RNA sequence: CCAUGAUAAGGAUUAUAAAUUGAAAGUGUUAAUAUCAUAAUCAAAAUUUAUUAUUUAUAUUAAAUAUGUAUGUGUAGAUAAAAUAAGAA
């Protein structure tokens, strides 16, 4: 009694009341539940993916040789998440 | 250069051998307050062991 | 923890109080186990190095059965390490006989 | 504030959220303060690399450093006030209205166990209860076996 | 032989421990041969005493018997 | 509109202050944590795709 | 071996603490002394906290 | 008695050996301990109420170090101290709090999740419930005290109160 | 489940049914750490290292810090001036002015 | 309703004929007094039925011991194996 | 100032004030979505209705 | 709930079998992997992620997806029972009246009632809806059927 | 018989017994209830003792019905094996890879030898399992005895109960001292544990996929927890652990003192360089002399220098007894002279002897600190060194070690 | 008869929405439509109540050092502050600034989380130091006047709830807020490398890597508090080659992809 | 009857007996107790090799403080510079207007009288100062 | 200030026996009466107040700071405790 709340869980009174079961009583589980089961929610995370891309990608992929022949050149062209500071008329 | 333990009995009274005065502090019992307050962590068995 | 300290806010903090708590990993080795032929013909361990060995470690052996309790770190994977180093570090020294 | 629309009934509760906020504050500093306490008043040399003078500045200057550190925790436990969470109780660890375990007065824990809301068994007044450390040799007995299963059962590294 | 079990002390020098040894040997004694067990047992030899002493209790001035004073 | 969506708690009373009736559930310790391992249909038509 | 590979060099504890030298050199910090000209005459009296 | 203890090197030996000083320095290397030079060597003393069988409280580990000096401001004591992080104090410092509740989850969220908005604690219920079974029979007792009195000293221009 | 005379008859098995050990078994997820799998040998350098996010830090006593130490004595000695820090005295220096400093 | 659990409300005994006549020191509701006032050279020095105490605990918040296999009580023979001497192992 | 639609009193007009917070069930508290703009029998009206939607 | 599920639990002990015997993990089929994957993220949580997965805010949003797809008939929190069963009068001497001792969440179809006297399937024929009564009760089903 | 000791025997003997409490290697060969590849000790803690007895009995019986499937299919799976099988190549290295066997030159085990020790190992395997096997089905519901290991598997044992005794006044008086004391009352704290022992000749994941998992289904306010004592093969090898002799010059107890593990001491093992620079004056015996090691095992580890040419880095052999140490102790000094065109004389500005020293200016400052205080700059973007600075000392990461300052 | 703790209070959001949000109505709380939190105090008044969460060592307490008032009333007693310059004679000046209170990363994880020493707790995550604008520490900024309501105190008002939240932080709360909110992926797709700060430490790295220092290489390379490029991760993967110390690659290159955005992706 | 907030709230519960050096409220009544062989011994730091404590310096920008600690040791340049040094004390505050060099390196509480001797006769009651006069405490 | 209830201390007649010498009649903090109320420890602090067992004459101050006062024929009045592993008829 009072203002301040009675917790259930660790006041014995209650745990062992009629309405819950005594420590006399066999100590079992009773009905076990599957929740993650019967109906799994998405993954949906307040925070972004920290990892993502976050960018358009182009999906370079060319010939090994003429990739090897233009590697001089395709130096100041961005690579995978490198994209070097070349000026853009060179 | 150091002594060894004293095999006469005066010299460990008329040494210059100080007495308790504070309160005792161990090393690692001073996180348990007293005694009387035995604070512990956790309520595992005092002859429990770790393997 | 499964009766409290479950499914909410406790849980988050208390897994890694009891993980710390149990930060200890025991690293149990016989003296005899070391007492074979190492890949170079010679004996691992000779009643030398035994003795070496044991005045080493002073109460870290006992009964023939060399323990080290690694407790420096939280984690466990990183404890095992730090203990199969000092090992190491301690049978190579206890090698110079 | 100034007792409008109060939700808490008892203001000095929060005197509890007060007393673990210096706790985590004491668990911040007890490290750096406790490092710069053993260096500064280390009179025997540190090693080989730092001797006499080069020794005696550092101290020195740890020392400043300390005396800088403003807000470092330096009350030690014992001297902080115990007060009870649930009615805002005061009492001094040490004595008998204060219990360890359940960090509650004497009071409190006498309504709870008067009530039902505390699992506790019942012993004789003036006996040992029915612990075998404590009916072997009392309170210092059992600390010292609590001791002995926390540290001394490990052959540290 | 006896062997102290329980609360061990550097000298059991007293009428308590001495009956104990007492009654430890005149058990022995009736295990090892049948007959012996009826002069001990009417002369009490085998008989148990369930005094003890008052355990301690905070409220007591002194711990065990005597209360705090009273004006 | 949801059928399901009931009244956990007591209209406001003087009961809640002197009965000793909890005003929570106790918990269950046999029902697991609830976590995510669902897909989305977004995420499986495009896996079929 | 002339000394233990375990060793640590004291370069790196002089780099450490490497504005401790300098400061060193500017102040001209010849010597601090520790204890007063004759400490030595009470040896109760002081008691440095290592004793 | 005072002496100088000695050092026999086991290449000046008749036969050489493993020395205890060079052991005991190997096992320094070995585990990181600290060789305290100003300790006696006349002030190794058991236990003897912990290290013996004949007392009742024989535990067999010296749980107390015989020194009556021996307090806490001292580096000795500093470096072999255990700090109070994840420890009973760690529990104590966020376990024990007024509201048990709050301690779980936020009484808000709470709140909102399973019923409809965030609920009073019972003391401002009562505080409510007192008030309003008190203004039904008379409004001379109560009175205006709110946190920002600027909103009614300066009211908006359609706010007229009903007289009564 | 076919048990019609459970709880109210009085019946509560004493052993948890396989039906029931599946299905609590099956609720919940298995930790990817609990395999503890260990093909090749420990990294005596790089391990302790790492990176700070997820550095192994050590726990308990000030000894166990060796290198927390070190950056602390680093970084006092990089931030701290000595022509600040100077200004502390001993107890020893300043009763050195006392008319009885020692006795 | 969270409240709606901790209302089923139970019923008291049923009595037959008239009602337990008294006796025509304060009078303690604990004591039984009939029960009490039987001999003790007859009914014995027990309060509990003679079973090991293996099978008796002592219950909270209740100055009584109780039994966690509820009035299912095992004779002693039922520990001790079959004709053992004195009950022992 | 103090206003009988701002004061706590329970009871305004001889009916039950509905400006109080706890002079409402608990029920009508639960979240719920606004429906007018779907269909008409979609609507909440129809609860009884709901079960026989084609 | 079906309980041949637990077998996916399997799965990443014989991936790190795999790992350990040199076996390659993609040349596995992706059909095959997406299966895998799936039972990965039902059954492979990480210790990093194991030490948040217990909070308020994630069981909380999960508790709003469930009241969002209209599925809150097994959730602890927000399912409150109303119904409740009654003790059998047992024949052996009905003088003695029983009383409870403790009560269980029974799923209901442990008693049910028994088909022959039930009504005809009592799924289309009868409309049943379980709301409280609004006059005060003194005693008995506060939530009643109609 | 009657027994006399003497005290400082008994004294010893009973420290001895009270120290030696964790030192018991349980998973051991031997045959019978003791030895065991793995052991798991399940230790279940609840508030009754009924409560921790009847929920060990229910593990207990979970834990024999899944460790007698585990066992019979580990059973049923070497059986094949004891049948007939086959000797891996890598296995034959394994055997085979020692340079000298007990017979003082290389041992040759062949396919026979090897598949009769693995022959041995399953037998003794399938015995154990045997035995483990008969006791899971020794127990029957007419007598179930699981507190002895004989005739119970997973045999239960007990555990001293965690008992509190908290001690508080009752009254409430705010004056009488002497009142509160008399009204002290005690009330303890009881949680009871029982342990549960299986001992596993194999290390199976299935078996602890099941054991984990019986958390989630203990009874009423129950916990557990997991003791694993596993046997796990470490390595220990010379090439970072050497076996060396003491150094010339001995570590003595200033280098112990306090705050030494930090201060002049780094974490084992101390890294040797595995790289080489061969100089011009040298050949393929006379590096392997330089580095104590065989010329045909250094061939061997470079694998791809046929020649070797003046200042080529080679990799040094691993088991080289010869091996630097980096970082030397002999300090690196930067002359001042030009060594070149720059100046002639003496380097003038401080990015020339960065650049000079391959290390960034701010170390080069760091390192000796005497070139910065005295350093004559004009504060109009002019920064000179100072002429009295007699050498300039290289940062600790830029020093070089060699043999003969390194070995006494 | 009105009477008010604070008589003045100003909005969160400026005259350019909620002169159109205004026609929305919002769902107060029911029992309390009226709310007032430190974050729509005003200036002077949240000054002085946050100068008065402090026990001591504050500018709301009378003698912390940092008070302003000329004189101070003690038991009907006027007393007059001594000031700086007088205290200056004979109290010797000990002050290196904020730099004094801000401790290194390294040792933040032994100092629990926490970087800063100044008696109010401050939290990395934008919700706890949470005024009108979102929580962000500062580091060389750090003063005991602290302008920015970025700390934690536990008498000022409404900090109950945000006291819960702290105390109800997880496993490496603050850690982790800062790792997210200080090495966050830049949008353009680049690795948050190429720090000007940070440049250094990966040479040097790079040079004791090819100088075969593998050990002195990882133990500064755990001083690294920003992510390394990939061409650490490469050396430092090269230099196990020689060695045969496939256990600190894979360590090496475990460190690099699964944690820090891949970088050791290479 | 002391006046204070913490009276009311708290309650002395009689002539209670409380762990040895763990009274709740420390009064340090005998930090002026004279003992000249035990003069540097007496409330005093241990080790002669300590440095001053923190309160004998300022740490950051203050702006003035209205005391000193009283922990604070006297120094040579409290007297030398003549300025203006205060404690806290009962009932208001102790200035420091005679500059002594007796006094250097023994800290401010030690030298201050904590149990003043002095009794106030205006404040005292008619009943307290008849208790007085039988105590003998005034004529 | 006031703002309902609730736990304490207080031995005088149910006794030997296979057994316990501490009580329910109520003790500051706890659940409906309101109507200026910011009184709360995180150290270093201020006896005038009923309800409290302190060490007595060979060796006496070292670690959180820890008691300078009262030697006076075991000495007026008044008063406290115990019949339980102890020894009392």
């Amino acid at each position: 009694v009072g203002y301040t709340p009675v917790n259930p869980d660790t006041s014995p009174m209650v745990a062992y009341s009629q309405y819950h079961w005594h420590y006399n009583l066999p100590q079992g589980m009773e009905r076990p539940h599957s929740v993650n089961r019967t109906f799994a929610a998405p993954f949906q995370s307040n925070h972004s993916l920290v990892n993502k891309y976050r960018g358009v990608w182009i999906e370079f992929d060319m010939h090994p040789a003429f990739s090897v022949a233009l590697e001089p050149q395709l130096r100041k062209l961005p690579r995978g998440r490198t994209l070097p500071k070349t000026p853009a008329e060179e | 250069v150091d002594q060894t333990p004293f095999e006469e009995d005066q010299t460990w009274l008329l040494h210059s051998i100080p007495v308790q005065q504070l309160e005792m502090h161990h090393h690692e019992k001073d996180l348990q307050d007293l005694p009387f307050i035995n604070h512990e962590q956790f309520p595992r068995s005092l002859e429990w062991n770790a393997p | 923890d499964n009766l409290q300290y479950k499914r909410y806010d406790w849980q988050g903090w208390y897994q890694r109080m009891l993980d710390v708590h149990n930060r200890n990993v025991s690293l149990r080795c016989r003296i005899c186990d070391l007492q074979r032929l190492d890949g170079n013909g010679v004996q691992f361990v000779d009643m030398q190095t035994e003795r070496r060995l044991r005045i080493l470690a002073q109460h870290r052996v006992g009964m023939g059965v060399l323990k080290l309790d690694a407790d420096k770190y939280e984690d466990q994977a990183d404890n095992v390490t730090f203990g199969t180093t000092k090992l190491s570090e301690l049978l190579a020294d206890a090698r110079k006989a | 504030m100034r007792h409008i629309g109060q939700d808490v009934p008892k203001r000095h509760t929060h005197f509890v959220l007060e007393s673990r906020l210096m706790y985590e504050k004491s668990f911040r500093d007890c490290w750096l303060h406790s490092v710069c306490r053993a260096i500064s008043q280390l009179d025997e040399p540190l090693s080989k690399t730092v001797v006499g003078t080069h020794q005696k500045m550092l101290q020195r200057k740890v020392t400043c450093f300390q005396y800088n550190q403003y807000g470092l925790f330096k009350t030690p436990y014992y001297r902080l006030a115990n007060v009870d969470r649930y009615h805002a109780v005061q009492g001094v660890a040490g004595t008998r209205e204060w219990v360890p375990y359940v960090n509650v007065s004497y009071w409190t824990m006498n309504k709870m166990v008067r009530g039902g809301n505390l699992l506790v068994h019942r012993v004789h007044y003036t006996g040992w209860g029915t612990d075998s450390h404590l009916k072997k040799g009392g309170w210092e007995h059992r600390w010292n076996k609590v001791l002995q299963r926390n540290v001394l059962q490990y052959s540290r590294i | 032989h006896i062997v102290s079990e329980g609360h061990a002390m550097p000298s059991i020098a007293n009428e308590i421990a001495a009956f104990a040894l007492r009654m430890a040997v005149a058990n022995a004694l009736v295990k090892l041969i049948p007959l012996t067990r009826i002069p001990l047992k009417k002369s009490g030899l085998l008989s148990v005493d369930r005094r003890r002493e008052r355990g301690q209790f905070p409220g007591y001035l002194d711990g065990k018997k005597v209360k705090r004073r009273f004006a | 509109m949801l059928s399901q969506n009931v009244a956990k708690t007591t209209v406001p009373s003087y009961y809640m202050i002197r009965t000793n009736l909890p005003h929570r559930k106790p918990q269950n310790q046999w029902e697991g944590v609830y976590y995510y391992s669902g897909i989305t249909k977004r995420q499986r038509h495009l896996i079929l795709l | 071996r002339l000394v233990e590979p375990q060793l640590r060099p004291q370069a790196a504890t002089d780099a450490l603490l490497a504005r401790t030298i300098a400061e060193e050199e500017t102040f001209k910090l010849k010597s601090i002394p520790h204890l007063p000209q004759n400490a030595e005459r009470f040896p109760h009296e002081y008691h440095t906290p290592t004793s | 008695g005072v002496h100088r203890v000695g050092y026999t090197h086991p290449s000046t030996l008749p036969v050489p050996c493993a020395q205890r000083w060079d052991l005991r320095l190997a096992r320094a290397r070995i585990f990181q301990e600290y060789i305290e030079e100003k300790a006696p060597g006349a002030w190794q003393l058991e236990d003897e109420r912990s290290m013996s069988p004949e007392f009742k409280t024989f535990t067999g580990y010296p749980m107390r170090d015989m020194r009556p000096g021996y307090g806490q401001n001292l580096p000795d004591y500093i470096m072999k101290k255990r700090l109070p992080n994840n420890t009973h104090y760690e529990l104590f410092a966020r376990r024990d709090i007024p509201n048990e509740d709050n301690a779980m989850y936020g009484k808000y969220l709470y709140d909102m999740t399973v019923h409809g908005t965030s609920l009073p604690s019972t003391y401002r219920m009562h505080k409510d419930i007192n008030k309003a079974q008190r203004n039904d029979r008379k409004l001379s007792g109560n009175r205006f005290k709110v946190l920002c009195s600027s909103g009614a000293k300066n009211p908006p221009s359609g706010w007229e109160p009903i007289p009564d | 489940s076919h048990r019609r005379d459970y709880i109210r008859m009085g019946y509560i098995p004493r052993y948890t049914p396989w039906e029931w050990i599946a299905i609590q078994e099956a609720d919940q997820p298995l930790i990817a750490e609990q395999i503890r799998q260990d093909n090749i040998g420990t990294s005596y350098f790089f391990s302790l290292n790492r990176y700070w996010r997820y550095k192994a830090s050590p726990h308990g006593y000030i000894r166990h810090f060796e290198n927390e130490v070190r950056d602390l004595l680093q970084y006092v000695d990089g931030v701290t001036p000595w022509k600040q820090a100077q200004k502390i005295r001993t107890y020893w220096e300043v009763r050195s002015h006392h008319p009885m400093p020692q006795f | 309703y969270y409240w709606s659990r901790y209302r089923m409300p139970t019923q008291m005994p049923k009595f037959d004929g008239p009602a337990p006549v008294a006796a025509p020191t304060k009078t303690n509701e604990f004591i039984d007094p009939i029960d009490d006032k039987f001999p003790m050279s007859i009914r014995g020095p027990l309060v509990r039925p003679d079973v090991p105490e293996d099978q008796y605990v002592d219950s909270w918040y209740i100055c009584t011991s109780m039994t966690h296999h509820m009035g299912d009580y095992r004779p002693w023979s039922a520990s001790a194996p079959p004709n053992a001497f004195r009950f022992r192992p | 100032q103090a206003d009988r639609r701002t004061r706590h009193h329970m009871m305004v007009d001889g009916q039950i004030n509905p400006r109080e917070w706890f002079n409402w069930h608990p029920k009508e508290y639960q979240p719920w979505y606004f429906d007018r703009h779907k269909f008409l029998y979609e609507q909440r009206q129809y609860a009884q209705f709901h079960h026989l939607l084609c | 709930a079906n309980i041949n599920v637990v077998e996916k639990k399997k799965v990443p002990l014989v991936l790190a079998q795999m790992d350990e015997l040199g076996v390659p993990r993609t040349h596995l089929s992706r059909v095959l992997m997406d299966e895998v994957e799936d039972s990965l993220r039902k059954f492979q949580t990480y210790r990093s992620r194991f030490y948040e997965w217990g909070r308020a805010v994630k069981q909380f949003d999960f508790i709003e997806f469930r009241r969002r797809n209209g599925w809150l008939y097994d959730l602890h929190l927000m399912k409150c029972t109303t119904k409740q069963v009654g003790p059998l009068r047992d024949f052996n001497d009905p003088d003695a009246v029983q009383g409870a001792v403790a009560t269980a969440e029974i799923p209901a179809f442990f008693n049910e009632r028994p088909a022959w006297e039930r009504p005809p399937l009592e799924e289309t024929l009868y409309v049943t809806t379980n709301k409280e009564r609004y006059d005060d009760v003194r005693g008995g089903d506060i939530y009643y059927d109609d | 018989f009657p027994f006399q000791w003497k005290t400082e025997d008994w004294y010893e003997y009973e420290v001895a017994k009270v120290r030696n409490r964790r030192f018991v290697f349980e998973n051991t060969e031997e045959d019978g209830i003791r030895g065991s590849e793995v052991t798991y000790k399940i230790v279940l803690e609840g508030f009754w003792d009924h409560h921790v007895m009847k929920l060990a009995e229910d593990v207990c019986m979970f834990l024999k019905d899944v460790g007698r499937q585990i066992v019979e299919e580990k059973l049923v799976a070497v059986r094949r094996l004891l049948q007939g099988g086959a000797v891996d190549p890598e296995l034959l290295a394994a055997f085979n890879c020692a340079r000298a066997g007990p017979f003082g030159g290389l041992d040759e085990y062949d396919k026979e030898e090897v598949a009769n020790f693995l022959r041995s190992d399953l037998r003794r395997l399938e015995e154990q399992c045997l035995s483990v096997i008969n006791r899971c089905n020794v127990p029957v519901p007419g007598a179930t005895n699981i507190y002895d290991p004989h005739t119970s598997w997973p045999h239960v044992e007990k555990l001293e109960p965690w008992v509190r005794m908290a001690e508080f006044w009752t009254s409430s008086s705010d004056t009488s001292f002497t009142e509160l004391e008399m009204s002290t009352a005690h009330y303890e704290f009881r949680k009871f544990f029982r342990v549960i022992i299986c001992k596993l000749p194999f290390q199976s994941t299935e078996f602890e996929k099941r054991m984990y998992d019986i958390r989630h289904w203990l009874h009423r306010q129950t916990s557990c927890e997991f003791h694993t004592i596993y046997r796990r093969n470490v390595i220990h090898d010379s090439a970072v652990f050497p076996t060396e002799h003491d150094p010339a010059t001995p570590t003595t107890h200033e280098h112990h003192r306090m705050f030494s593990f930090a201060l002049d001491w780094q974490s084992a093992p101390v890294n040797r360089l595995s790289t080489d620079t061969v100089h011009e004056g040298e050949s393929w015996d006379a590096v392997a002399q330089r580095l104590g090691c065989s010329v045909g095992e250094l061939k061997d580890a470079n694998a791809e220098r046929e020649t070797i040419e003046a200042g080529v880095v080679i990799n040094v052999p691993v088991t080289a007894t010869r091996r630097l140490t980096s970082f030397g102790a002999t300090p690196l000094v930067l002359p001042l002279k030009t060594t070149s065109a720059k100046d002639g004389e003496r380097i003038r500005t401080w990015e020339e002897a960065a650049a000079i020293l391959d290390c960034t200016v701010e170390e080069l400052q760091q390192c000796n600190g005497h070139a910065a205080l005295t350093y004559q700059k004009k504060e109009s973007e002019a920064g000179e060194f100072d002429s009295s600075v007699t050498e300039l000392v290289a940062p600790l990461s830029c020093w070089t070690s060699t043999s003969e300052s390194e070995f006494s | 008869s009105v009477s008010g703790v604070f008589s003045k209070g100003r909005g969160i959001g400026h005259e350019a929405t909620t002169s159109i949000l205004r026609y929305i109505p919002r769902a107060r709380v029911p029992w309390q439509p009226s709310r007032f939190g430190r974050e729509n105090l005003t200036a002077a008044d949240m000054a002085r109540l946050w100068s008065r969460g402090r026990y001591r060592d504050g500018p709301g307490n009378y003698n912390s050092g940092y008070c302003t008032e000329r004189t101070h009333v003690l038991e009907e007693n006027t007393v007059s502050i001594i000031p700086r310059r007088e205290l200056e004679k004979y109290m010797p000046d000990i002050t290196i600034g904020p730099k004094a209170l801000v401790t290194p990363v390294s040792l933040m994880n032994a100092r629990n989380g926490h970087r800063v020493t100044h008696d109010l707790l401050h939290s990395y995550d934008p919700h706890i130091g949470r005024l009108g604008k979102p929580a962000v520490v500062d580091h060389d900024n750090i003063t005991v006047e602290d302008p920015n309501r970025v700390g934690l105190n536990a008498a000022t008002l409404d900090c109950r709830g945000r006291i819960y939240r702290w105390l109800r932080r997880g496993p490496f709360f603050q850690v982790d807020n800062y790792f997210r909110r200080s090495v966050k992926l830049n949008r353009d797709g680049t690795l948050p490398t190429d720090f000007v700060h940070e440049a250094p430490l990966m040479r040097k790295i790079i040079r004791l890597a090819h100088r075969g220092h593998l050990k002195a290489a990882c133990e500064e390379y755990r001083r690294v508090t920003t992510v390394p490029p990939v061409e650490v991760y490469r050396a430092l993967t090269a230099c196990c080659v020689p060695g045969a110390k496939l256990a600190d690659a894979v360590s090496i290159f475990e460190d690099g992809d699964s944690k820090l955005f891949y970088v050791s992706r290479d | 009857i002391a006046k204070s907030a913490f009276g009311f709230y708290l309650a002395r519960r009689g002539q209670r007996k409380y762990p040895f050096l763990r009274r709740p409220h420390i009064k340090n009544t005998h930090s002026m107790n004279p003992s000249a062989p035990y003069f540097w011994s007496f409330m005093t730091a241990k080790s002669q090799m300590a440095f001053l404590p923190e309160e004998n310096y300022i740490t950051g920008d203050w702006t003035g403080k209205f005391f000193v600690s009283k922990r604070q040791v006297y120094t040579l340049q409290h007297a030398t510079s003549g300025a203006k040094v205060r404690v806290k004390s009962f009932p208001s505050i102790f200035e420091f207007n005679s500059p002594s060099r007796w006094n250097i390196g023994k800290e401010m509480n030690t030298l201050t009288k904590p149990r003043m001797d002095l009794i106030d006769e205006q404040m005292l009651t008619k009943k307290q100062r008849l208790d007085y006069v039988r105590a003998g405490l005034l004529p």
